[PDB]
RNA sequence: CCCGGCGAGGGGAGUGAAAAAGAACCUGAAACCGUGUACGUACAAGCAGUGGGAGCACGCUUAGGCGUGUGACUGCGUACC
RNA sequence: UGUAACGGGGCUAAACCAUGCACCGAAGCUGCGGCAGCGACGCUUAUGCGUUGUUGGGUAGGGGAGCGUUCUGUAAGCCUGCGAAGGUGUGCUGUGAGGCAUGCUGGAGGUAUCAGAAGUGCGAAUGCUGACAUAAGUAACGAUAAAGCGGGUGAAAAGCCC
């Protein structure tokens, strides 16, 4: 705290309590008593209880039938109009959308819906998976997944 | 984070000014001794929970003397007279009997008479 | 002057070094 | 299977001691510390 | 139910006369207290004054046992520093033969409101005659 | 017909007010106004400059005869208090207070 | 020379029990201009007992 | 008329016709109870005194209703020990109300 | 527009959704101080309450009697850290 | 300091000794109802369902289970100008921390559930800051060099001007 290091009335003689500080957290405008520091939260996760947990949230999304598998899943043009189209003909609202590879009108068609989220299949996550309605993989994202989670 | 406090600390305050009601001065208006004045009460109302049923057999027992002795028999000779008809009507009862019904506490005095002779 | 208003119970006990009215200092 | 609808396991996460809150608490105004100690002290305690 | 309380209102009281002459001083004022409470009725209660106005005659003639009427010692004090007082049991009945019958009840009487107003209901007299025969008072035999 | 009139921050203390303000209570008006004429308290020259604008507000702004009006409230409120700091002997300061008031009368018929 | 305990506001209107003010009774009222005054005092006009005592 | 008898431990002066709050029984709150040890039975100048209880008497009520009482509260406090507690309590009863004293 | 000292301040009128948004200006708690109403209180002794409890006033009500406020009198009872 | 060496009144028993029958008398015991803990036993446990005993004063202290607050996700969801939060009341409810509903004010935000993180709960520290009491409408109004009157001005003159 911005200050000076000096009491501000004597110890004793005076009616008024002891007082070493004005910086004292006691006090209006003194400091913090237990001040935080930047910090951080993260935490350690082996690699098998992460998998452990993908293992058992796809298991679960195939028993929640959340899960769609299709061959292809394109957009010609980068437009929102068709992605929107095609999930409309889908029956499809809330979305993650998973494709082995990069596609380019797809991510830019996606880009601009909340309710729907492109990733690759190496950038998939254990909360998003959670936080979709339904998640749709391509065969290929399907063979990534299963490669990489043995 | 930092949770301000104001009306968590208010809703209390004002949960123990409403237990006060009533009380002469700052007992009635002053958190600090209004607190110290709620605690005191429900001391006594615990204790005074107790005290309701021996106020109430000594008020009983002093009516059932004065209604027996009345009809010319004490209170300790009346007891042992419907212990010994085995009469188990308890002294509210009699306290009760002795005021709205002088003839059947009457009545019981000479039970008890009759079980003593 | 505000802040001499502010700042007065830090100084009404300006000297505060005076008292012992007890010459039978009870030794 | 929702963000809403996971807990955790029973007995993994215990609430854990805060001391100077209340008498109900247990851990009342001296936090399992005693009286008038060097053991109660800020920083108190002896060395190995 | 409750328990019955009586009333101040609708309690009932009576009068009765009793001749004190020869009668020991304490065995007579346990019953004139026990008939100022009210503690001879069904209908009592603690908190109300139930009792029967009492008029006492013939107060100089009563009885004390054993030489009690010599050693008997009624202390006071006025508040004064000095102020401690003295006299017999034959110098009040001398100079004024109704306080020993007052003292004996009102220390027989319970100490308040209520006890001030039972022992406004005695009415002593060292004679053996009184005003209050237009209360039509019952001859009370202790 | 009620008619208020306020003298807010009236610079003077409550409690001295209040000593004027409750010989007129219920009173006729003729009545308060001789008893204020003839009372001594700077209050009495307050609450009276008071009273003739509650009588003259009642007579233009809701028409009313002023020999039927009578006084039926007055409350003096205790205002904000300016505070002074007077210097005492030995160095110590004193912070005196400067009371105020909100004089309220409130005159009807009723 | 200082209290030991605040007193009460209970004790502070019964000390002020006797602060009350006395209005005026009656008013005298002048024979000659009709105004009123105080009893044995002259109106505000210069009359007292009828007579005009001092022009204004 | 009045009778008394035991319930819940305790006893009641009773006439019929009355409503009589009774500590907590194992009955609907419609059905009809029989209390069958009376202990007196009064009919104005006709008592009859139980000895051990009045042999030919029963009173028949019919249960209103069950409930909780008022709540009170319980407080423990025991001073410069840094000790208190705080309970609630309330104590169920049955409302009855008496059909008929068949003495 | 009115009272007032060509004041202060206020009452109207008017603006505005709102002036209990009027510049001492969002919401405006408490301590504290007041006005009014109900009850109690001038023969009565103490942690000021609690248990009981008359009476009074007010509401409800099918009169059933319950509430609410007060609390004469009375048993017990010497604050907190 | 005052009776002041039965608690008092008072007592010649209302004292003492012996015996006896009564009765009062505690939060003790018993009765009725309600909660919880730990053990039994059995179920066919959903790891709690009957019965069953027994236990339940408690500082330091140890163990166990919870309420509520702010913030993040759930939440571009839900509630909300047909009135949010907040303030003030009332009624109901829970074993408790508490909860719900609603009247008035207020006039725009709040947030279930299940999880997570805490600047997470105040009556005390001769605690800090602000506001308001108290004493109290009391002390005092600062050299005991001294004032009085007329007139003026002015809303008003002991204090200003002449
Ligand atoms: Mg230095
Ligand atoms: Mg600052
Ligand atoms: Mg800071
Ligand atoms: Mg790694
Ligand atoms: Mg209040
Ligand atoms: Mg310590
Ligand atoms: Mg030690
Ligand atoms: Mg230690
Ligand atoms: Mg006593
Ligand atoms: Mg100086
Ligand atoms: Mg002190
Ligand atoms: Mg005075
Ligand atoms: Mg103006
Ligand atoms: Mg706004
Ligand atoms: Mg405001
Ligand atoms: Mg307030
Ligand atoms: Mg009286
Ligand atoms: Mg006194
Ligand atoms: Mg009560
Ligand atoms: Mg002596
Ligand atoms: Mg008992
Ligand atoms: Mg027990
Ligand atoms: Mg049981
Ligand atoms: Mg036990
Ligand atoms: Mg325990
Ligand atoms: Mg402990
Ligand atoms: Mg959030
Ligand atoms: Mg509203
Ligand atoms: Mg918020
Ligand atoms: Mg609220
Ligand atoms: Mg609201
Ligand atoms: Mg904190
Ligand atoms: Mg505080
Ligand atoms: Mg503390
Ligand atoms: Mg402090
Ligand atoms: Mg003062
Ligand atoms: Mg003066
Ligand atoms: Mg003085
Ligand atoms: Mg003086
Ligand atoms: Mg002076
Ligand atoms: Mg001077
Ligand atoms: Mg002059
Ligand atoms: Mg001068």
């Amino acid at each position: 705290v911005t200050g000076s290091g000096k009491k501000p009335w004597r110890q004793k003689g005076t009616g008024r309590a002891r007082s070493g500080s004005i910086k004292s957290p006691i006090w209006r405008s003194g400091g913090v008593t237990f001040a935080a520091r930047p910090q951080d939260h993260s935490q350690k996760v082996n690699k098998k209880m992460y998998r452990g947990a993908l293992k058992s949230i796809l298991s679960e999304l195939v028993r929640q039938d959340r899960l769609i598998v299709v061959e292809k899943f394109s957009v010609e043009a980068p437009k929102t109009k068709l992605l929107a189209q095609k999930l409309k003909d889908m029956a499809l609202e809330d979305v993650l959308i998973i494709t082995g590879e990069l596609d380019e009108n797809l991510f830019l068609a996606a880009r601009n819906l909340h309710k729907v989220d492109v990733r690759d299949a190496t950038g998939i996550d254990p909360v998003s998976l959670i936080a979709f309605d339904k998640v749709v993989m391509t065969a290929d994202a399907v063979k990534q997944v299963e490669e990489m989670l043995a | 984070a930092r949770v301000k406090r104001g009306v968590i600390a208010r809703a209390r305050h004002k949960k123990i000014l409403k237990q006060a009601k009533g009380y002469y001065g700052a007992r009635s208006r002053v958190y600090r001794v209004a607190f110290q004045a709620v605690i005191k009460a429900g001391q006594y109302a615990y204790r005074d929970r107790r005290q309701r049923k021996r106020q109430f057999r000594q008020l009983w027992i002093a009516r059932i003397n004065a209604a027996a002795r009345q009809n010319g028999i004490s209170y300790s000779k009346f007891i042992n007279g419907l212990k010994k008809a085995s009469v188990e009507i308890d002294r509210k009862i009699l306290a009760d009997i002795a005021v709205f019904d002088k003839v059947a506490f009457t009545a019981l005095v000479e039970k008890a008479k009759a079980a003593l002779a | 002057m505000s802040g001499k208003m502010t700042g007065i119970v830090k100084w009404f006990n300006a000297d505060k070094g005076f008292g012992f009215i007890t010459p039978d200092d009870g030794s | 299977m929702r963000l809403n609808t996971l807990s955790p396991a029973e007995g993994s996460k215990k609430a854990g001691k805060r001391l100077g809150r209340g008498i109900g608490s247990g851990l009342g105004k001296t936090g399992g510390r005693g009286h008038k100690g060097q053991k109660s002290r800020s920083g108190g305690g002896v060395r190995r | 139910m409750k328990t019955f309380t009586a009333k101040p209102e609708t309690v009932k009281r009576d009068w009765y006369v009793v001749d004190a002459t020869g009668k020991t001083l304490g065995r007579l004022a346990t019953e004139l207290a026990r008939r100022l409470r009210g503690k001879h009725k069904a209908e009592y209660t603690p908190h109300v004054d139930t009792g029967d106005y009492i008029i006492v005659l013939n107060a100089d003639k009563v009885a004390v046992t054993g030489n009690k009427r010599t050693d008997k010692v009624y202390y006071h004090h006025t508040g004064h520093i000095g102020g401690i007082k003295q006299a017999t049991f034959e110098e009040m009945i001398a100079r004024r033969p109704e306080r020993v019958i007052e003292i004996a009840v009102k220390g027989m009487l319970p100490k308040g409101p209520l006890g001030r107003a039972m022992f406004r209901k005695l009415k002593v007299y060292a004679g053996n005659e009184h005003n209050h025969a237009a209360q039509q008072p019952q001859v009370l035999d202790i | 017909m009620e008619t208020i009139a306020k003298h807010r921050h009236a610079r003077s203390s409550a409690q001295k007010v209040r000593l004027v303000a409750d010989l007129i209570r219920g009173k006729k008006v003729s009545q308060a106004l001789d008893i204020l004429t003839y009372t001594n308290k700077k209050a009495a020259v307050l609450v009276k400059k008071v009273l003739e604008s509650a009588i003259a507000n009642a007579e233009h702004n809701d028409g009313a005869d002023i020999d039927d009006l009578k006084v039926t409230k007055i409350f003096v409120d205790e205002g904000p208090s300016m505070k002074r700091i007077m210097p005492r002997a030995k160095g110590r300061a004193d912070r005196i207070l400067k009371r105020t008031s909100h004089i309220t009368v409130v005159v009807s018929d009723r | 020379a200082v209290q030991q305990n605040k007193p009460t506001r209970s004790k502070r209107g019964m000390r002020r029990s006797h602060d009350a003010l006395t209005a005026v009774t009656s008013l005298s009222v002048d024979k000659t201009s009709g105004e009123k005054h105080l009893r044995h005092h002259i109106t505000a006009d210069g009359y007292y007992r009828g007579r005009k005592v001092i022009a204004k | 008329m009045y009778a008394v008898f035991q319930s819940g431990g305790k006893q009641h002066r009773v006439s019929e016709g009355q409503t009589v709050r009774l500590e907590k029984l194992d009955i609907a709150t419609g059905e009809t109870v029989e209390f069958a040890e009376v202990l007196m039975i009064a009919n104005g100048e006709e008592v009859k005194i139980g000895v051990p209880f009045v042999d030919g008497g029963v009173i028949k009520a019919e249960v209103v209703a069950h409930g909780r009482g008022e709540k009170v509260k319980i407080v423990k406090f025991r001073r410069r020990k840094h000790y208190r507690k705080q309970q609630g309590h309330r104590q169920w009863f049955t409302d009855v109300k008496i059909t008929g004293i068949s003495a």
